[PDB]
């Protein structure tokens, strides 16, 4: 019988609101360090995100922003955060809204209802060795419906950059159309979220947002969960298939799932008819 | 698309 | 007196600062922006690119003489508690190049002390002669992190051209932090010609040496109630003295009406 | 010299 051991008391090095330790009850691999810790998003050319200020829209309450005059709300139709900072239970979970949280240009106080993503992860989570997908990421708390769980951080590249880089298991893109468009990568810099795999029954959605700049080339990437989560269960999101499409010749999925289309089965089943 | 992509 | 504004920073920084006036009827200032940070109102471009950063290897808590990061400025010069070591030069201070995210250290290292913001018990609070200052709620001993000078980065040549030029600050083509429009809590420290604290150029999550950030540190041990100041310098002076004099009320006051007076009989 | 006035290090 294998020991379960702790390898790394905090992978964010103390960067993170919480510690993300990691540990492996499975094999020999020790904790991963092919890679850099970054808890916020990082710049590896120069990508003249706007930052003027003069260029926030902003809102002019004085209240907590719970009253639908708050123009940051108005900018996704609505606030979507309840009192307690999680997504409404009417909240999209299909094609999610973009969300404006408040900013510096803002006349509301720092703690007001419209700030959650930016406050950072609040969730205990754990890095863990899986079975059959190498490094994951589970949850150490129940996890109600509709929680920020942790942003997709790495390294913000271009369109044409994330089309020549040599490894693609950890490329976001950010938008799905033509033109002038941005991915993160997080092979080289990253947080947490670079170990989240993919689950063809997810229980997390990534959410756009907007906090220090509203530069639309530039979202960043929110995850909540999409329904209560338990102790102990691997969190995952649909990759998606721009990933699957390339990805499968290389491995096919291992989630396990009853509602899997990316198995071996459920793609030689396909190529059947 | 040359490299796979995560999206939404 | 009056207790006026539980927090001007209005919940940014890492504790409140409060606003009181035992000494006329003016009202909390609010013609301005509360920012912690500095803010952008052109494009500046600051280099941010993560592989520019020289950064430390250190697997401890960056408290020997082999951290580079240390070593860009001579040495660190934060002591265990996080403040100035009595022998650093306080006339002409030097850079210092605390730790940031390319460092194999982590977030709780010796090398990281602006960066982790304010921790004193600071008041903005109405003065006698000099509107509104800055005083410290506790004991402050020698050294010990106060606040950053915050605001609207510009240039030169917009700097230059500003209406309102009582809260510019000189990073060092030079650049400049104007505090008017926007800033924190230390656009509201007066200068004293008797000084208690003193602005140090920091760099911490980039190294584009054209923004520097201002960080003020005691100079000496501060007991409860002293208002805060720094030395303005003669930037300052040699174009204000026109328009108003030095109000400090010092013994070594070198910028009231009296002192430029005697100095004008240089004869 | 410069047009405005500036504090300095
Ligand atoms: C973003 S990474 C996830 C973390 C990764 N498992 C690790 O050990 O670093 C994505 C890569 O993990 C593996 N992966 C993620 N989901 C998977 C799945 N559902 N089945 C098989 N492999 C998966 C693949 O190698 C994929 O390219
Ligand atoms: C950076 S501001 C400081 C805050 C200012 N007292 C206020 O009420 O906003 C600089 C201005 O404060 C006033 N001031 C600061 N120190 C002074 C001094 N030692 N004597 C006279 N006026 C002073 C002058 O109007 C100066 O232009
Ligand atoms: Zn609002
Ligand atoms: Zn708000
Ligand atoms: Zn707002
Ligand atoms: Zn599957
Ligand atoms: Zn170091
Ligand atoms: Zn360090
Ligand atoms: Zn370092
Ligand atoms: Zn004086």
């Amino acid at each position: 019988i294998r020991t379960e051991k702790i390898i790394c008391r905090d992978v964010a090095r103390g960067y993170e609101n919480v510690p993300i330790p990691c540990v492996n009850g499975v094999d020999g691999e020790p904790c991963p360090e092919d890679y850099k810790y970054i808890s916020e998003n990082c710049e590896t050319s120069t990508m003249n995100i706007d930052r003027n200020i003069t260029h926030l829209q902003h809102c002019t309450c004085v209240d907590d922003c719970s009253s639908s005059n708050c123009l940051c709300g108005q900018l996704s139709i609505r606030c979507w955060y309840d009192k307690d900072g999680r997504l409404l239970q009417e909240f999209n979970k299909i094609e999610p809204p973009l969300i404006f949280e408040c900013n510096q240009a803002c006349s509301c106080w720092r703690n007001c209802k419209n700030r959650v993503v930016q406050s950072g992860i609040k969730v205990r989570l754990q890095l863990y060795r899986t079975a059959k997908m190498g490094w994951g990421v589970r949850a150490l708390q129940t996890i109600p419906q509709g929680t920020f769980i942790c942003e997709y951080v790495g390294e913000l590249i271009s369109d044409a950059e994330a089309d020549v880089r040599e490894d693609d298991s950890y490329l976001f893109d950010l938008d799905n159309k033509d033109g002038e468009v941005y991915c993160i990568d997080a092979r080289y810099y990253g947080n947490i979220s670079r170990f989240i795999n993919h689950l063809c029954d997810p229980n997390i959605i990534p959410v756009r947002v907007f906090m220090l700049h509203q530069d639309l080339r530039f979202p960043r990437i929110a995850f909540f969960s999409s329904r209560d989560i338990r102790t102990g269960e691997e969190l995952g999101f649909d990759y998606g298939d721009r990933f699957w499409d390339i990805k499968s010749k290389y491995f096919t999925c291992q989630c396990g799932s009853e509602k899997c289309k990316h198995s071996a089965e459920a793609i030689a089943l396909e190529q059947s008819r | 698309k040359q490299t796979a992509r995560m999206s939404t």
